[PDB]
């Protein structure tokens, strides 16, 4: 209504060149960023210096994990199971087709990537190597019983190399409650909490298409009935920090667990 | 009210009236109750300041109105988000925090300010009680002012103020100094007879402010303290309300300009979030969030201490001003109504010209001895000198060795302390010079001798006779001459030398000013020997064939740097007008001496004069000037005083009524005009509240003036309000340098937001580092540019166009926020993006991934490289986009502080490192900048961290694209300014 209607148009057009012709700039520069980076290997990789473990099955009332239930009563553990069951939905044979069968049993370097459009090797990780732990013969995965499976899983971070001394292994306890009670006992599986060294390192999306992290499934057999009990779960390993205080996720998982009867 | 008849009451009424004595006065204990009852002779001052609301006025203003709200809207959204649940509403409150914070602080700052203006200003108070001498019971004797009452009988004499309003009982020789109640320059006669009806024209009253020049007089105290003429006066200009201010009223229609683009902001963009499946409480948040975003939490900061250096700056040259705001008045000013007595002139009468030796001389009269003086050298002169110098009873009060001759407080009367001044500063120490010449006769001012006569024995002992030294009216003087003192000689007084001196004169007298005659003779030693026994009674010695030796005249003088200011301020296109109470002769008169009206312009009356025509045929536009005085300017139908106003441009208003003076001010507010007015007066009090800015006289000035000024000038020198229009047009032009600097970076700010809305990105900019930003590290860069010199002549242009010419308009607008805006919002985006690149997120999978990495359910999301990373860890590659688009920001500051230095000129014509003060700030910039990100612990603090030196550079070449493309947009601005290219990007 107020400049002149001739040339409304006239600077209409040219704020239109100018969001263009800046716009173009961002997108050239958007294309030379792509082109300069490695579609194998991050660049840099700065917040990544140690590995976060994740845990199944993941419920979360307030304040982090808290995982309550009782046995008696089906409806409380069933989708605590059903979650297990669809996360291991992808660690079946039928569906772990495309990786070799890792007996290596320490580190696995691959330098030169030989696999179907240039793709690289991973290992198996099969769901009945947790046992007693992977849904057979239970499905219920030690909920019914008293006993439950949590499967601790390590992220996965590009080259990073966790250990030579040992495997590195996973070890859950209580937060000391030593007077008033025994310490927590656990069986892990595969035994001694271990994710095999031939599993590290992983060498990115595009060249593992088809990768899934190593598991350990704790099955947790001391725990009292209907008592909150905290848990956590670190990883042994010399590459791996278990106490930044800024991430409570940082090679530990806690949890909270009431096994109610 | 009472005096209306007062003055016209017999004494017998009054005296019944008052229920006093015309002669003994009050009982004791009469007078004491009357005083319970009226409280204390003096002029009521504001009732209440209580310290706290002086606080709570600085919290208000157009900004701080904007912040307010913007601080509430905060607080309801934070509201509408803990309601439902969504954490990191602490951004919310940080926010309003910081903006409340922001408006308390400048409050403060605000607050203090106007304390230490306000307390200097009283530092230059006289603070001891005025006196009077009163007489109760038929005792004289000295109370204070303040303890008069209505009906008490008083004295007063030479020196004395008057203290109350008086009725004229008995008066000898009662002349009296009413500049400041009317504007009269000229000593004003009392006398016991009712010269009018009106008390402010009758000549037996005398005005409770005002000065007794010389005489005596005694009367009755008609009003005491507000009831006063001065309190009424007084009353009038405090009802009187002040306009906004300019200043005020610009940054009012930017916040205006500010809210409009804040409120569409929101509405489009909520619409928007509504059509893509957000909850309606979410889009209002989001709204919000972006009209809070348009406000910026520091700007309020950066314009009161760029105004407050302004403040420095003419403190420094004696000019203090009450609130910072007043501080730009003056530029902004296109008129300048000026009062005359004390305010252009000095009231000081003042020896002006001499006629001796059949030659009209001028003294310097500048009160600073910067003029020219008259001829010195002559024998006629030594005589005059002596007359003068010896027949005259004045003296300097004593300890005044120091304090310049003019400014020397004197006891005497007004022609004769003007001629002491006089034979001071130009034969020098005139009360010894005098004292050796023995007085032995004396005839004082005489009102049926007419004259003042004085005889003395000489200096040396070898010459033994007198000399008769007379001082008198011209006429009355000639009339005892038969001779007259001339080039070196003593000739016969012929009819030659009485037309000669007729024509000196009137010649003289038509300049409207004081001249006296002076003769002398030098009696024998015959027949007036060592010893003489003069006696008045019987005239014993000569009083005829008295030799003739000059006139002196005097005048009240302009004030030495007046009349170059008026004439600065012209050439600034400053229209100034004289409003005067005095005369219309003085007004006129004045009025040349000092610029208002200028060489070969003349009034309508000068033009009839000139062609000998009748008034009434004569073109009115053919006269420059115009002189329209107070009791024609009451005919005058606003639109007859509009059409006069804007026919002749050099307005001369002469006796005008404190009110007409507020009429005129009026009267120009109402054609879009910003006045000011500059004045001493009480009568000036109204006018300078109503004005602008009112500029009054630090000394000169009345209490009631200084109180309605806006802006004292402590050392009384006009010239500083040329000063002042200059700095007052700085700060405009620089405000908008620094307002512009501050408005840009906002856009940088809200857009990452508004993607990160429609885009779900992960947030690029947190709250807490847009207010290091605003609050902190851009502030040094923003009132820095407050030092730049103009780039024109700022002195020779015209004043702004309060209309078109404004602080920021729609072009600064426009350009600033969206373009150079833009380009800074694109050199974070490119940042942000390398960054997450870099660190592992490509820009596809960014699109769409907020609500996941947000989530703190998820602690193992894959990145591009199908990476798993924590929550934690995804936050602190977070705060790393912060930090990006936060560095990207700065250099492209860097790069906006630069530009925005000059408006038209180009850096490398004037300088990257003229301003030495934005240099300092530009590295205190980069040195905080860099204290955020790599002093350690900085990402748990603020959330900053030590971003890879990669990403300093990733943004420099949008900056120098900034500086690049403003730089040829204020290249072919000067280059070719033509019509299509500078209404568009010229701001
Ligand atoms: C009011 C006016 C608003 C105007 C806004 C206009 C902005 C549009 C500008 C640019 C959009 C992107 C242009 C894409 C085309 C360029 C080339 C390109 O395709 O590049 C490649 C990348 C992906 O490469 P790759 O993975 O296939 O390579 C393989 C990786 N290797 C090499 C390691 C194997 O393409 C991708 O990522 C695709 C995904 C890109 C991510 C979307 C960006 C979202 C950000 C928007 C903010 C824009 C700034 C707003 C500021 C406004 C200020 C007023
Ligand atoms: C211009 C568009 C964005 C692409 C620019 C990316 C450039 C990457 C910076 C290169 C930094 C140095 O290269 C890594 C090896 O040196 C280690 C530095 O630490
Ligand atoms: C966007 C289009 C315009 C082009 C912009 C290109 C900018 C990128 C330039 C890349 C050229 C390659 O040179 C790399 C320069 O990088 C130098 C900085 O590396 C030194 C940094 O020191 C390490 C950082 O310390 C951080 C500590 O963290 C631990
Ligand atoms: C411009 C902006 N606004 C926010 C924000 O809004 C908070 C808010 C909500 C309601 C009312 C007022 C404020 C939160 C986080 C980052 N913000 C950014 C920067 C980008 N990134
Ligand atoms: C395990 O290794 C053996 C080596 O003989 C191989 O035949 C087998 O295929 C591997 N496991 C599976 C399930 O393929
Ligand atoms: C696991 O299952 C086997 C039988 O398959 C059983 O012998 C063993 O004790 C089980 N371990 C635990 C801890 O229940
Ligand atoms: C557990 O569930 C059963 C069946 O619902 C109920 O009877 C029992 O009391 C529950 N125990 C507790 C501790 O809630
Ligand atoms: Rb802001
Ligand atoms: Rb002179
Ligand atoms: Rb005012």
């Amino acid at each position: 209504l107020g400049r002149t209607l001739s040339r409304w148009v006239w600077i209409s057009l040219y704020y239109v060149a100018f969001y263009v012709v800046m716009s173009g700039i961002f997108a050239l520069c958007i294309y030379v960023l792509m082109r300069t980076i490695d579609p194998y290997t991050p660049d840099y990789q700065d917040q990544l210096k140690s590995p976060g473990v994740t845990l199944r099955p993941d419920v979360y009332g307030e304040k982090g994990l808290d995982i309550s239930y009782n046995v008696s009563d089906s409806t409380t553990w069933a989708g605590l199971a059903h979650t297990l069951h669809r996360f291991l939905a992808g660690y079946s044979p039928a569906a772990q087709e495309g990786s070799i069968n890792c007996t290596s049993e320490k580190y696995f370097f691959q330098e030169s990537f030989l696999a179907p459009n240039h793709t690289k090797f991973s290992c198996k990780f099969t769901a009945d190597m947790l046992q007693n732990c992977s849904g057979r013969p239970d499905p219920t995965f030690g909920f019914a019983e008293g006993k439950p499976c949590f499967i601790i899983k390590m992220n996965r971070i590009v080259k990073f190399l966790p250990g030579n001394s040992t495997a590195p292994r996973v070890d859950c306890a209580f937060l000391d409650q030593p007077r008033d009670g025994p310490p927590l006992q656990v069986e892990y599986f595969p035994a001694n909490g271990t994710y095999s060294l031939h599993y590290f390192p992983y060498y990115g999306k595009k060249a593992q298409p088809h990768y899934s992290n190593p598991l350990v499934a704790a099955k947790l057999l001391n725990v009292p009935r209907n008592r909150d009990v905290v848990i956590v779960c670190k990883i042994l390993a010399e590459h791996v920090s278990f106490d930044n205080p800024h991430d409570p996720y940082e090679g530990k998982v806690e949890f909270k667990l009431k096994i109610q009867k | 009210e009472m005096e209306i008849n007062d003055h016209q009451l017999s004494v017998a009424e009054l005296e019944q009236k008052y229920q006093t004595s015309a002669t003994k006065g009050l009982s004791a204990s009469l007078a004491a109750e009357l005083l319970l009852r009226d409280g204390p002779n003096a002029l009521r001052p504001p009732r209440g300041t209580p310290e706290y609301v002086k606080f709570a006025r600085q919290l208000a203003g157009g900004l701080q109105c904007l912040m307010w709200v913007a601080a509430a809207i905060c607080l309801i959204a934070f509201a509408i988000q803990a309601s439902e649940g969504d954490l990191t509403t602490d951004d919310n409150l940080y926010l309003a925090l910081a903006l409340i914070a922001v408006v308390v602080v400048t409050g403060c700052f605000g607050y203090y300010q106007e304390f230490k203006s306000t307390n200097i200003i009283a530092s230059f108070k006289n603070l001891v009680p005025q006196q009077a001498t009163v007489i109760r019971d038929g005792d004289k004797f000295q109370i204070n002012a303040d303890q008069l009452v209505v009906g008490d009988l008083v004295e007063m004499k030479g020196g004395d103020r008057v203290p109350a309003d008086i009725r004229i009982l008995q008066a000898q020789g009662c002349k009296v100094d009413n500049s400041s109640l009317t504007g009269e320059s000229e000593p004003q006669t009392r006398s016991p007879e009712c010269t009018h009806e009106s008390p402010l024209e009758t000549r037996n009253i005398a005005f409770f402010s005002t000065m007794c020049l010389e005489g005596t007089a005694q009367g009755l105290v008609v009003n005491t303290g507000d009831r006063t003429i001065i309190g009424r006066i007084a009353s009038l200009a405090s009802g009187v309300e002040n306009e906004k201010t300019p200043i005020a009223i610009e940054i009012e229609h930017f916040v205006d300009i500010i809210a409009g683009l804040a409120i569409l902001f929101g509405a489009t963009f909520f619409i928007v979030a509504m059509c893509i499946g957000y909850t309606f409480l979410r889009a209002m948040v989001f709204f919000m969030a972006i009209v809070v975003a348009y406000v910026p939490e520091g700007l309020l900061a950066t314009v009161t201490v760029c105004l407050s250096l302004t403040a420095k700056r003419l403190a420094s040259k004696n000019c203090v001003v009450k609130n910072l705001e007043a501080v730009e008045t003056l530029g902004s000013t296109s008129v300048i109504c000026s009062d005359k007595t004390g305010t252009l002139t000095q009231n000081r009468m003042t020896v002006s010209h001499l006629w001796f030796d059949n030659h009209i001389h001028s003294a310097d009269t500048t009160e600073d001895q910067s003029g020219q003086t008259f001829d010195q050298s002559s024998e006629t002169w030594r005589a005059l000198c002596r007359v003068l110098t010896l027949c005259n009873r004045a003296a300097f009060k004593s300890g005044q060795d120091a304090v310049p001759v003019p400014k020397r407080i004197v006891i005497g009367d007004a022609s004769e302390t003007a001629l002491l001044k006089f034979s001071e500063l130009t034969l020098g120490n005139a009360m010894g010079y005098r004292e050796r010449f023995p007085k032995v006769c004396e005839i004082p001012f005489n009102s049926t001798n007419k004259f003042q006569l004085s005889i003395h024995t000489l200096e040396d002992p070898r010459d033994p006779r007198h000399v008769l030294v007379m001082k008198g009216a011209p006429e009355r003087v000639l009339e005892r001459c038969s001779s007259i003192l001339i080039k070196g000689q003593e000739l016969p007084l012929d009819e030659q030398w009485r037309e000669a001196f007729q024509t000196a004169y009137l010649s003289l007298g038509g300049l409207g000013e004081r001249v006296l005659g002076f003769c002398q003779l030098y009696l024998s030693e015959k027949d007036y020997p060592p010893g003489y026994a003069f006696d008045v009674e019987a005239m014993n010695f000569p009083t005829s064939g008295l030799c003739f030796a000059g006139l002196v005249s005097m005048i009240d003088p302009p004030r030495a740097t007046v009349p170059d200011a008026v004439l600065k301020c012209r050439t600034a296109g400053i229209r100034v007008i004289m409003v005067t109470g005095d005369h219309p002769i003085t007004a006129k008169a004045i009025a040349a001496s000092v610029g208002i009206i200028s060489e070969g312009s003349e009034t309508v009356e000068d033009i009839a004069a000139r062609l000998r025509v009748p008034v009434d045929q004569v073109n009115r536009k053919d006269a420059r000037a115009c002189v329209i005085n107070g009791m024609q300017l009451k005919d005058m139908d606003p639109s007859e005083l509009v059409e006069a106003l804007r026919t002749h441009p050099e307005m001369v208003f002469a006796r005008t009524s404190p009110q007409q003076k507020l009429v005129i001010v009026e009267s120009c507010q109402r054609l879009g005009a910003i006045v000011a007015v500059t004045g001493d007066g009480v009568n000036d009090s109204p006018a300078l509240k109503k004005a602008d800015i009112g500029v009054a006289m630090g000394i000169a000035g009345s209490d009631a003036a200084k109180n309605a000024a806006d802006m004292i000038l402590l050392d009384d020198n006009f010239a500083s309000i040329v000063t002042g229009v200059e700095q007052g047009r700085l700060i405009f032009d620089n405000l908008k340098k620094s307002i512009a600097y501050t408005l840009t970076k906002n856009i940088p700010e809200l857009t990452p937001y508004l993607i990160y809305i429609t885009v779900s990105v992960p947030l690029p900019l947190g709250c807490i580092t847009i207010l290091f930003i605003e609050l902190c590290t851009d502030i040094f860069p923003s009132v820095s540019l407050a030092y730049e010199k103009a780039e024109s002549d700022i002195m020779h242009l015209r004043p702004r166009n309060p209309k078109r010419d404004r602080l920021v308009n729609e072009p600064l607008a426009a350009y600033s926020y969206f373009q150079i805006g833009a380009i800074q919002s694109f050199a974070g985006f490119t940042d942000y993006f390398t960054a997450m690149a870099q660190e592992g997120w490509f820009p596809l999978l960014c699109v769409g991934l907020r609500p996941q990495w947000e989530n703190h359910h998820l602690q193992d999301l894959q990145d591009s490289y199908g990476q798993e990373w924590t929550f934690g860890q995804r936050l602190y590659q977070q705060y790393t986009c912060y930090t990006v688009f936060f560095i990207s920001i700065e250099m492209c500051q860097i790069a906006d502080v630069l530009i925005r230095k000059t408006r038209r000129l180009s850096a490398f014509q004037q300088g990257f490192f003229r301003n030495r003060i934005l240099v300092i700030a530009i590295v205190f910039q980069v040195c905080i900048g860099c204290f955020l990100c790599y002093c350690p612990g900085m990402p748990n603090i603020f959330n900053f961290m030590p971003i890879r030196f990669q990403w300093w550079l990733v943004p420099m070449p949008f900056s120098l694209l900034i500086f690049v493309y403003d730089e040829i947009r204020k290249l072919g601005v000067r280059c070719c300014p033509g019509s299509w290219w500078d209404q568009e990007l010229y701001y």
